[PDB]
């Protein structure tokens, strides 16, 4: 995004303007459900920007850049990375597990982390696997507003769990071992 | 002359009719786990909110 703004003539090269990107990529920048036909449209009217508010007074609005970025999600090539998508690896790991497993998990596709935000992003990655997907096979996408989040509660959730009361290295064991331990007693 | 069979038909029937009322008795006799079963559902109809767990 900070490239592509730069070729609209707003610059940023220092801390403080890619701290700014960031905080407009989050607030302005979307998926899209159709690439092309959203850049067509984009690319050639005002209709399709947004506006930001930059910290001096000055704004910035974005146009086909609000979701070229995004995009690279499903065309890592825009950043240099070999590599088809992470569609093509959700369809992967879904792909290499047993005959038996694949049906389950193309029903439990989770979404998680950060930029599971960006809008219609639940959604594109619904579309992109069921394209890829055998017929029959139901895909379903799993977007809870629990995104960004999930990981720290994911945390919350295990490190109180009865189940889980067995798991911890306790500093005991730690000093004995010392911290190679962590690959012993945790992954 | 037909004195044999008589009793030669009458034979192979009697046993037929042995071995298959053998059969026959235990087939009307008990037929519990030759029928089936209701197999119903969950549906969950009464969820109206979240669980307790943390995984909720
Ligand atoms: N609305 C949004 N639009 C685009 N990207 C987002 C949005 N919200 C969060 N993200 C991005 O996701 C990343 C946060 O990663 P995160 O999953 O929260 O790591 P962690 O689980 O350790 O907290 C940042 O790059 C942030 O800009």
């Amino acid at each position: 995004l900070m490239k592509i703004l730069t070729e609209r003539g707003y610059s940023f090269v220092t801390t403080a303007e890619r701290e700014i990107v960031r905080d407009i990529k989050e607030k302005l920048c979307y998926v899209a459900l159709d690439f092309e036909n959203e850049m067509a449209t984009a690319a050639s009217s005002s209709s399709l920007e947004k506006s930001y508010e930059l910290p001096d007074g000055q704004v910035i609005t974005i146009g086909n850049e609000r979701f070229r970025c995004p995009e690279t999600l499903f065309q890592p090539s825009f950043i240099g990375m070999e590599s088809a998508g992470i569609h093509e690896t959700t369809y992967n790991s879904i792909m290499k597990c047993d005959i038996d497993i694949r049906k389950d998990l193309y029903a439990n596709n989770v979404m998680s982390g950060g930029t599971t935000m960006y809008p219609g992003i639940a959604d594109r990655m619904q579309k992109e696997i069921t394209a890829l997907a055998p017929s029959t096979m139901k895909i379903k996408i799993i977007a809870p507003p629990e995104r960004k989040y999930s990981v720290w509660i994911g945390g919350s959730i295990l490190a109180s769990l009865s189940t889980f009361q067995q798991m911890w290295i306790t500093k005991q064991e730690y000093d004995e071992a010392g911290p190679s331990i962590v690959h012993r007693k945790c992954f | 002359m037909q004195a044999l069979l008589g009793a030669r038909a009458k034979e192979s029937l009697d046993l037929r009719a042995h071995l298959k009322q053998v059969k026959k008795e235990d087939t009307e006799k008990e037929n519990r786990e030759v029928g089936d079963w209701r197999k119903n559902i969950d549906a969950l109809s009464g969820m109206e909110g979240r669980k307790k767990k943390f995984e909720s």
